[PDB]
């Protein structure tokens, strides 16, 4: 098998870089048309991690930042798979994740926010998908926060996440919610995406049968990233 | 086939959770970093700086930065590199910052990169791909560094011919400064405006 | 106007007192018919509280216990109207509200859970209804809870409410949830409510125009208590 | 017109907030509780007391009582009583106990209720109107204690009259007891089974 | 009760700035993001205007400009209620009108159409609402009339009308249609308002019941401001 | 729930209505206008002028202006000002103007206002709160006008401090000018470009 | 991969322990709810049966009691597959099937219905899956047959199964039924079974490609356990 | 997702197919049966024998019964036991009967097991598993047999100390007797009624 680029990326199955309604996005969009260039070595080729490097605790929000006691919130576990558009597993990819505590408020120099600090809760993991493209993460729920874009915007409750895997093309950073937030239908930032079928993509969904009995609650969330394609007759990426 | 999951910006605490120990968050014993320097790292050592603007020419304070290059030889530390030549063992490719919160600045210590080939039989010109998060961006911004020094292979270079405005090339060459015995490149990146940086689908 | 009687409680609105999928309740459900009576003096009176009794801070849950700091969790505003079922306010009812903390954990005993406990949060308030029926209490959002009925049952995130209001007749105990909790759909003890309309009758509406900036969001509730009929002719209550 | 509220049990921790001081909760200065005697309170004081059972004869220790009744003239302290007569100024008439944990024992201190009248010139027995909520328990439970020493205003009570069983209206009569100078009325509540409680739709 | 700020002004139910169909605003909208504040007595507050300086004709349009006879056209009453989003009366608010005679022309120095001037018809009027919020004004059913958008450009027959309420944060400046114009689902200034049911929130609608026999004809149109929150808890207004 | 009614432009002729003695239209005997000075209105006397230019840099000569301010204490003549002072009984707070249909200038005479209170116990140094309408703008345009003789209270402003872009913070403040004994306050309002006017959402 | 418990068995896809139209369940059906427990070793252990004590015919049951000749009746074939909720296959689990012969009779002492012996038929197979989960055994198709609980009651044709797999808490007996037997609709076993398309899970399905041609029909049924949880925090089976 | 095959009762003939040898049908050489000690199965010989009464007290003639259970020092034999110790080899650990069809009696001959570890680092009390099957039971029924003599280990037993109704967990104690030197344990099932057999969902 003879590797050749990756696809096209699907520009309308994303935000455009102007998006009116974020109104941060008004100064910090380009005016130019992106330039569409042919893959070269640089643009399928990416960094590896090694999992000698990550800690036990690095994948559990609940506890890797635990002093004195347990962070306050709700006990969840999130997991799923990361494939590529082909639907094959993306492995030993790395993930890297943040978010608000309970309140709402980031442990972050300029959050400002009145819903508490949560002194046990720190806010970040990471983790390397396995061969399978599996991921499991425990954390504690993020509340909602207000912030300024009209004045009374509010995000649902969610978690940014970050993957690097196999080509530096396929560098992606994203964002999830959980399934039926009601503020998932009004925030500004998760419309700048066209399509209804694309907005909900980035749901993660109950995942009942998989909750801990007297513990935790779990949310199943997979992740698609762009794929490549086989060389049959010429290969032309040198 | 199923579809790309949708991009959404990296929002304001971009370095929560990808520059932790900046942002004075101690979790992990290994942090990753902008420093791409080990001590038996092969290659001349260059300094890369500069500042990202916005349409109004105020720097973003709150932008993160990642590159991604070859080694002083051109390989690329990545088991989809084909070339069949031995990469530097000393050298990760890859790394990360943020700008300073007060100035805007932001900085890698790096190698200079070796010539990579390109399509067809072709050679590109030495560059480092970067891209760029911050809140307002919803997509990732590509984009990549050449260097004024190089400018024989610049003139060469698929990529950069590719870009048909030859005013529009010279946003991506960086200029060489020499502070105190060390080689500094100076790239500013302008998002949006006069002089806006070019970017690339890539 | 002469008053008479509260109407009839409609008992297909209300859970059967034997519900089996709720197992608690075998064994504390009497085996015979309610047995059903003419209304007195005694079932029309209840009695009055004085509103010179209740603190500055007994409708604001994340104040009344706050000791060092804030609890941790969502602010929420959760207002709304008591009426009769005739639609006319219900005045100077007492409503009393407890929960859980944001991590599903009660200040009880014998609430073992390993959510953790928060220092500033206590989980109870009360209030009087206005003339309009009106109430306004404001608190942090109750996470979801496990208990055992099967192994791994889990709470929707609710407040637990009680009124009493003119009439003993009217007393009532009953539990609000939030719009969206996917939980909702799985409780046994919500489902202990036969009909649809009647779940849906408990579920908290976001209410977004009143949330307020930077601060809180807030949730609209209604409750409809039995009403009484006006006499015109013969009046045997006494 | 609009259907009531539907009714949810008040679950096992009905004390946080009914009775928050005795869960060890400090968050109210008025607190509301068992006693209904004030020091001025007018008629013989009683105490009330029992036990509630479950199917199997197990006393609940979660379960949450409230009693409303009338004064020693047989006046309620509320706005909807008509009789046109005053009621003594110093009486609530209503209060709120649990069951003690360990023994699963609850109790009132009142005072023994005069006589009301009942429907279309009627005149009720002294009685007591009791709830009882408590986990696995749907709707809250309504009862009516009356006295073993008021037989013969018992035996023309109109409520104990409409229950055609007359073995079943005895499980509405507590028995007088005297401890130590103190009247004291046994009530005991059994849910389900055996000599089960009579239960009312009021 | 003690008043917070007026809630937010919901962006997606209004015209963005630039709309390129209607061509004047492509040279006259910002090109930058409006920047949302929090309310200050400055926004909450407005001028307070007496009833004693309006004169007996200032709402009868047909008859404040009459000089030798009546204006030429359709008579028609104008009425309606003006409330808060929350559905609130707007008491004592200030309403002015102004429009085109019955052959669509304005008395302004630079329109040249050529339908007709009326010698007796002038074309403004004002009111004050009164305790129930409503308002009631006689005038002649304005023309249609053509301007140079696209060449062959109409304008539906409008009156344009304005408010000042109780908060300047509730000033607004809008114009209403009558029920049935064709030219209604052609007119590029209606277009700018995105979604279909804020467009019919601007068409008056006949009144028949109310018409005035051998005398003139009636529409309905009721206006909707923003309405302010109460606050319960901390007031951070001042 | 309600929605807002939506906006429309004023369009060209916003004068027939709102300032018609200035369109020649004798309809009302008592007029609205640009002046809010009354005989005895307390404060110091102060002319604010200046033009509204397109994206083209053109004036506009068919706008139409409002004001509404506080008086010299810094209190609203209106019901909802919740000081509990007294305002000065002779101030509307409120003047209409259109620009001058040959130069496009626009004037209003009225007081310097007196500092008003922010949230939260703050201070906003003295401004003016001023909304535009024309032909081609949808909704009518907010902004406000400080004055550059108050830096040190502008400094501390709430509502200028929110504006992150120290550039555009510019744009707001009127230039103090003295013609023949009057004090003068230029502020141009750019609608769109180049030192574009910064707007608020109120 | 550290296992976990097995996921709570839900409830509500299976049949009461009481079912009054199933009168033989009234007197043998706890009045008591079941204790629902935590898993231990107890629970998520079972036992393991060696191949080579089956013998070759132990899953076909048209040769294992045949003496003289051929049981009378129509040849089939059953096959299928074995997995848990998860959807992984259980492999080496005991598979045991019982049924009555082509007249609806079972060789018991207990069976005096009228319908004929067969006396080359003895009605009992059993076989182990494969590595797939696979199962096949060979039988005669059997009668409907007639029992009292009603007068006239009749049980659809049908093979009873047990299956004994990786869990105790995985045990199960049950019965499936044949494709199209009007039957099915009609029996009061199979009405316990609350949702109609559990009670479609029990039917085995037409398998024409797999019909061996001039010797026997085929039906495919597959059969789900319950799914045991990966554990990758804590594991507190011990 | 898939749902679990939901459960249908064994029916009266439950032992055509799960007792064959016992319905007189010989399709088998290796039969499963009630007899879990092999000649060289360590530990102590003990015989399980009951009956199992429906709602009238009648006992089943048609039921049929597997235990599950530990080797003599407490280990499984099965993959799934995680102890990381050696279970006696000698040693199914589960069972198969039916009672006696005459008088309803059911038995089995076993070992005594060892103590099982519980969850968390508890210990439970010694215990056999059992289900029962028949006609008119729609889904197999799970309970436990504990030993009288081993009071101290019942006392801290996990499982049955969350049975909250002290007097339901003797039902699951199983009682000792010395026939001819022999060790019984007498355990009857009792499905429905007074002192019914606790059940659980495991
Ligand atoms: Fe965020
Ligand atoms: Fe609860
Ligand atoms: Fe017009
Ligand atoms: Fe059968």
């Amino acid at each position: 098998i003879i590797w050749g680029a990756y696809a096209q990326r699907n520009t309308e199955d994303h935000p455009p870089a102007y998006a009116p309604g974020y109104k941060t996005s008004v100064l910090r969009s380009p005016k130019n048309a992106l330039i569409s260039i042919a893959e070269t070595l640089s643009e399928v080729t990416a960094p590896h991690f090694s999992a000698d490097k990550f800690g036990p605790k690095d994948n559990d929000l609940i506890l890797n930042y635990a002093k004195d006691g347990l962070p306050i919130g709700e006990r969840v576990i999130v997991h799923g798979y990361v494939r590529d558009q082909f639907g094959r597993p993306v492995k030993n990819a790395l993930v890297e994740v943040w978010q608000a505590n309970a309140s709402g408020r980031y442990r972050h120099p300029n959050d400002q926010y009145i819903g508490a600090m949560d002194p046990n809760f720190g806010g970040c993991g990471r983790m390397l998908t396995d061969d399978n493209g599996y991921y499991v993460f425990r954390t504690i729920k993020p509340g909602p926060y207000p912030w300024r874009n009209r004045i009374n915007e509010w995000r649902p409750a969610h978690i940014h996440f970050s993957l690097i895997a196999d080509g530096w093309a396929q560098r992606l950073i994203s964002q999830f919610y959980f399934e039926g937030d009601t503020l998932i239908d009004s925030c500004p930032i998760l419309k700048t995406i066209p399509s209804e079928q694309q907005r909900r993509a980035l749901i993660a969904l109950e995942d009942k049968s998989n909750f801990i009995e007297a513990d935790s609650r779990c949310y199943r969330f997979d992740i698609t990233l762009r794929g490549r394609r086989a060389t049959y007759f010429e290969n032309d990426l040198t | 086939e199923l579809k790309e999951t949708p991009s959404q910006t990296g929002g304001p605490y971009v370095h929560i959770g990808l520059l932790p120990k900046q942002a004075n968050i101690e979790v992990f014993e290994h942090n990753l970093d902008n420093n791409l320097v080990q001590d038996n790292t092969q290659g001349q050592r260059i300094r890369l700086e500069g500042q990202v603007f916005d349409g109004l020419g105020l720097p973003l304070r709150d932008v993160l930065i990642e590159i991604w290059q070859a080694d002083t030889n051109g390989v690329y530390p990545s088991q989809a590199d084909t070339q069949g030549k031995q990469v530097d063992p000393n050298f990760l490719g890859w790394g990360r910052t943020g700008a300073d919160f007060g100035t805007g600045f932001w900085s890698f210590n790096t190698i200079k990169p070796g010539a990579v080939p390109g399509r067809k039989g072709s050679t590109q010109a030495p560059h480092i791909s970067l891209i760029i998060f911050a809140h307002g961006i919803n997509i990732g911004l590509h984009t990549r560094v050449y260097f004024d020094d190089e400018a024989e292979a610049n003139a060469k270079d698929p990529v950069l011919n590719s870009i048909e405005w030859a005013t529009r090339r010279q946003t991506l060459v960086a200029k060489r400064e020499e502070r105190d015995g060390e080689v500094v490149y100076r790239f500013d990146i302008r998002i949006q405006g006069e002089n806006e940086t070019v970017f690339f689908d890539i």
